C-alpha cells in the first residue's frame, strides 16, 4: 500500500496510536517501509538495483513482483541501457 | 528573365516551447463535499455514483499526463553518452549538453528554463491533492541528454536503427545536401558555420534570460491549474442558499431534519463545483494531449531526423534540432539555414548549342551580364555549362525563351588535345 | 458578439501577400528573403519535385497554362453552382446561432 | 514483366475548405440570470464565483 | 459547449495553418495532404470564418 | 556498405586541396585518361 502525501513517521505513529481510519493493517515489519516522494510505501522492499518499470508508483519509483520465493520490490526505474558512441574526428 | 540567387547564408537558431504535461490532481469527493460529517455522507450516497465518475475522470487525466511525458521524451532506445572530449568540428554544444559540475546534471539552458518557470501540499489541503510525475526532472534531463548525444554523435541514424557514429561536419554535410546545398559549401565555410552556430546559441540564452514572457505557454498552464484549484477551494465558502457554509455549524445548532435540508443545499452546490472542475480539467487534458502529440511528432521528425516540412521545425530550411527539458514541457532549438545576400542574375530555361536544347541537371542557368554559368539554386557558385552539367531533350525551337550560348563538351576538347594528325 | 481583431480587408491583404509571394518567388519567401524567379521556372522546379523533368514543362508549357486556366474557371463554376460547397463554414455559423 | 506508364498528364485544381475562427461571444452573467433585479443579484452572490 | 467547439475549431485552425505553411509556402511530398495527385502548388483564399 | 573505386564519375571537384579541413591524399581514377592511353598514343 501507498499512503499518499504523508511522512512514514506520521503513519507509523498513527498506527501505534490506533488512530488511522482504515481498520486493516499491513504487517509493516523491518525493511518493508520506504519513504518515496509520492508517499509512504508499506509492504515493499526497496532495492538499489534499477529495473525497467512495471507497476508505476510515482516520482521515478516503480515496483514489481520478483524472485529474490518472491515478494513485491520497490526500485528506481531504469530509463534504458547505456551506449557510448565511439565518436572521433 | 530575372532570378535572385543567395551569395551568402546565415545559420539561425529559433526556440519553440510546447506544453507536454499538466499537474496531476486528485480529489477526495466525500471529504470535499461532506468533510468529517457522517450525516452529509449518508445524504451524499443518495446521488449515486457521482464521486466514482469524478475519481475515474481525474485518474484518467493523471495517467494521460504520464503517457504524454513518456511519449514525448522516452523516444530513444538507449541512453547515449557523448565522448569525454567535447570537440565536434568546432561546434560548441556546451550550453545544451549537461553540465557535470551541478546537481541535477542539467544544461545551462535547462537551468534557465527551470529558473524562469515558477512537494507537500500545504496550500489547498482540503481533500485536493497533487500527485508527483512518474518521471522526475532528472529522468527527463537524462532522456534529453541521451537524445542530444545521439543526434550529435550519430545524426539521424540512431532514430531509425542502431546508432552509427559519424563526424559532426559530415553530418552537417549530409544535412546541407538535404536542404539542397552541396557538401563543398559546408567544408569550405566550416569555420564560418561553426561560428554562426555558436553565436546563435549564445543569443538563445540571452533571449530566454532577458524576456520574462518567453515561456508564457508553460506559465499559462501552471496558472490555469492554480486558478482552477483556487476556485474549487473558494467555492467551499459559498452558502448556496444555506444558513451557513460550514457543515459543523449546521449540525451543531439544528436537529437532523433541518440539518438535512441545509446539507442537501450544500451538497448540491459542492457537487456542481466538482463537476465543473472535472469537466474543465478534461477539456484542458484534451488540449494538453494535442500539444504533447505535436511535441512528440516534432521530437521524432526534427530531432531524430530532418524534415522537409516548411515551418514545421522553425523558419528557414531545416538542418537539425536539439531538445531541452522544461517544467511541464519541452523546448526545441531549431537550427536552420537562411539564405542571405542575394544578387539579381539574368536566367534562361535552356541553352541552344547546335540545334539542341540543353537543360540543367541540378541547377539553374544564370548570366553575370556577359557570360552564362550554371549554379546551384540555393547558393551562388558559377560553373561552366557542359555536357555533364546539362542534359539534352528536344530541339532548340520548342523551348520558349531559349538563349544561344556555347555548351562545352570536355570529351571533344580532350580528343583534340590528343593529336588528330596521326602522321 | 465581439468583432474579430483582423477585419475582412486585413485577411484579404494577408491572402494577397501570400499569393504575390508564391507567384513571384515560389517557396523562397517562406524560408528566408523573397527571391524572384520566372513562373515557368518555378513550375519547372515543382515538376522536378514531383519527379518529372524540366523539359516536360518547357515543351508543354502552353498546354499546362491552358489546363491551369481551365481548372480555375471550373473552380469558380463549381463553387458558384453548388450551394453546399461551403457547408463546413455554414455549419459553424449555424451551430453558433443555434447555441445562442 | 508488365508496367503501365503515363503518356500524358492533367493539371488539376481541387478545393479544400477549413474553418479557422468562431464567432466571439461574451455574456453579462448577472444581466442574463438576474437582469435589472437587485434582489436576484444578491441571491446570485451566494453561489460563489460562477 | 462553446469550449468543446473551441477545441474543435482550434484543431481545424492548426490544420489550416499547417497546410498554409506546407502547401502554400512550400511543396509537400505528403500524399493527399495538399489535394489528390502529385502536389505542385497551392493558393489560399479568404472566406468568412475560414 | 558497397565499396567502389574513387573516380571522376563518382565524385565532383570544387575548390583546391588546401581549403578542406581533414582532407586526405588518395588517387582519384579518371577512366577517360586510361582509356585514351589504351588507344595507342605513339601514332607511328
Ligand atoms: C564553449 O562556449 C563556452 C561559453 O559559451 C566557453 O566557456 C566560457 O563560458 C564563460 C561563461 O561565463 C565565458 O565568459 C566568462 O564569464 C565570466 C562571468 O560570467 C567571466 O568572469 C569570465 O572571465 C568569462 O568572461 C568564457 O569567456 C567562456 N570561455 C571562453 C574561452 O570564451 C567554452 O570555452 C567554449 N568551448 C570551446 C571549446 O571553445
Ligand atoms: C558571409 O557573411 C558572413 C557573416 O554573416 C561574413 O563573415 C563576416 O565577415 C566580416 C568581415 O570579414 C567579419 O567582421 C570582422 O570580424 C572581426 C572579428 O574579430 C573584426 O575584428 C573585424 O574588424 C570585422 O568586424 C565578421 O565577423 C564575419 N562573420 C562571421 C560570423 O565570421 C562572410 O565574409 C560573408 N561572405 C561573403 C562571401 O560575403
Ligand atoms: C495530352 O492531352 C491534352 C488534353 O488533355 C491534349 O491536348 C488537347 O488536344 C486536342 C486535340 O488536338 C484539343 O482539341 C482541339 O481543341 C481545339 C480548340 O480550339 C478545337 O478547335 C479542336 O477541334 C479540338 O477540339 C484539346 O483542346 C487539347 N487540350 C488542351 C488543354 O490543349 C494533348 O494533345 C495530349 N497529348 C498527347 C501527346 O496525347
Ligand atoms: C562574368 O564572369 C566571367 C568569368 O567568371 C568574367 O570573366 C573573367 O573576368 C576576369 C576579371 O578579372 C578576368 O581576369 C578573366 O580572365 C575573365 N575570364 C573570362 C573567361 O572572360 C567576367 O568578367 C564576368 N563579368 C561580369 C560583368 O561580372
Ligand atoms: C541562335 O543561332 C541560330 C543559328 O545557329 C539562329 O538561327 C538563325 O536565326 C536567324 C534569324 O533571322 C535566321 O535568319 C537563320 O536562318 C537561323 N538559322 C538557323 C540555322 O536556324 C537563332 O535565331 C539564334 N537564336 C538567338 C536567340 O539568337
Ligand atoms: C598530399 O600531397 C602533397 C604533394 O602532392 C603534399 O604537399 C606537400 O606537403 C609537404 C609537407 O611537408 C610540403 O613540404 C610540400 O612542399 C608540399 N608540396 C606541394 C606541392 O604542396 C600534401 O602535404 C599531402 N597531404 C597529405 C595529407 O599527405
Ligand atoms: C519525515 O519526518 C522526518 C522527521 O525527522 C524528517 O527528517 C523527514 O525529512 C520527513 N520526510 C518527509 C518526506 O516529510
Ligand atoms: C580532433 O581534432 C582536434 C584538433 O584540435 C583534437 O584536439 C581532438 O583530440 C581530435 N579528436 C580525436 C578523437 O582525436
Ligand atoms: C535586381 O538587379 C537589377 C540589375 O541586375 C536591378 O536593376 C534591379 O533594380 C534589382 N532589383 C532589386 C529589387 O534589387
Amino acid at each position: 500500500v501507498l499512503y499518499q502525501g504523508v511522512n512514514c513517521t506520521e503513519v507509523s505513529v498513527a498506527i501505534h496510536a490506533d488512530q488511522l481510519t482504515p481498520t486493516w493493517r499491513v504487517y509493516s515489519t523491518g525493511s518493508n517501509v520506504f519513504q518515496t516522494r509520492a508517499g509512504c510505501l508499506i509492504g515493499a522492499e526497496y532495492v538499489n538495483n534499477s529495473y525497467e518499470c512495471d507497476i508505476p508508483i510515482g516520482a521515478g519509483i516503480c515496483a514489481s513482483y520478483q524472485t529474490q520465493s518472491q515478494s513485491i520490490i520497490a526500485y528506481t526505474m531504469s530509463l534504458g541501457a547505456e551506449n557510448s558512441v565511439a565518436y572521433s574526428n | 528573365n530575372s532570378i535572385a540567387i543567395p551569395t551568402n547564408f546565415t545559420i539561425s537558431v529559433t526556440t519553440e516551447i510546447l506544453p507536454v504535461s499538466m499537474t496531476k490532481t486528485s480529489v477526495d469527493c466525500t471529504m470535499y463535499i461532506c468533510g468529517d460529517s457522517t450525516e452529509c455522507s449518508n445524504l451524499l450516497l443518495q446521488y449515486g455514483s457521482f464521486c466514482t465518475q469524478l475519481k475515474r475522470a481525474l485518474t484518467g487525466i493523471a495517467v494521460e499526463q504520464d503517457k504524454n511525458t513518456q511519449e514525448v521524451f522516452a523516444q530513444v532506445k538507449q541512453i547515449y553518452k557523448t565522448p569525454p572530449i567535447k570537440y565536434f568540428g568546432g561546434f560548441n554544444f556546451s550550453q545544451i549538453l549537461p553540465d557535470p559540475s551541478k546537481p541535477s546534471k542539467r544544461s545551462p539552458i535547462e537551468d534557465l528554463l527551470f529558473n524562469k518557470v515558477t512537494l507537500i501540499c500545504a496550500q489547498k489541503f482540503n481533500g485536493l491533492t497533487v500527485l508527483p510525475p512518474l518521471l522526475t526532472d532528472e529522468m527527463i534531463a537524462q532522456y534529453t541528454s541521451a537524445l542530444l548525444a545521439g543526434t550529435i554523435t550519430s545524426g539521424w541514424t540512431f532514430g531509425a536503427g542502431p546508432a552509427l557514429q559519424i563526424p559532426f561536419p559530415m553530418q552537417m554535410a549530409y544535412r546541407f545536401n538535404g536542404i539542397g546545398v552541396t557538401q563543398n559549401v559546408l567544408y569550405e565555410n566550416q569555420k564560418l558555420i561553426a561560428n554562426q552556430f555558436n553565436s546563435a546559441i549564445g543569443k538563445i540564452q540571452d533571449s530566454l534570460f532577458s524576456t520574462p514572457s518567453a515561456l508564457g505557454k508553460l506559465q499559462d498552464v501552471v496558472n490555469h491549474n492554480a486558478q482552477a484549484l483556487n476556485t474549487l477551494v473558494k467555492q467551499l465558502s459559498s452558502k448556496f442558499g444555506a444558513i451557513s457554509s460550514v457543515l459543523n455549524d449546521i449540525l451543531s445548532r439544528l436537529d437532523p431534519p433541518e440539518a438535512e435540508v441545509q446539507i442537501d443545499r450544500l451538497i448540491t452546490g459542492r457537487l456542481q463545483s466538482l463537476q465543473t472542475y472535472v469537466t474543465q480539467q478534461l477539456i484542458r487534458a484534451a488540449e494538453i494531449r494535442a500539444s504533447a502529440n505535436l511535441a512528440a511528432t516534432k521530437m521524432s521528425e526534427c530531432v531524430l531526423g530532418q524534415s522537409k516540412r516548411v515551418d514545421f521545425c522553425g523558419k528557414g530550411y531545416h538542418l537539425m534540432s536539439f531538445p531541452q527539458s522544461a517544467p511541464h514541457g519541452v523546448v526545441f532549438l531549431h537550427v536552420t539555414y537562411v539564405p542571405a545576400q542575394e544578387k539579381n542574375f539574368t536566367t534562361a530555361p535552356a541553352i541552344c548549342h547546335d540545334g539542341k536544347a540543353h537543360f540543367p541537371r541540378e541547377g539553374v542557368f544564370v548570366s553575370n551580364g556577359t557570360h552564362w554559368f550554371l549554379t546551384q539554386r540555393n547558393f551562388y557558385e558559377p560553373q561552366i555549362i557542359t555536357t555533364d552539367n546539362t542534359f539534352v531533350s528536344g530541339n532548340c525551337d520548342v523551348v520558349i525563351g531559349i538563349v544561344n550560348n556555347t555548351v562545352y563538351d570536355p570529351l571533344q576538347l580532350e580528343l583534340d588535345s590528343f593529336k588528330e594528325e596521326l602522321d
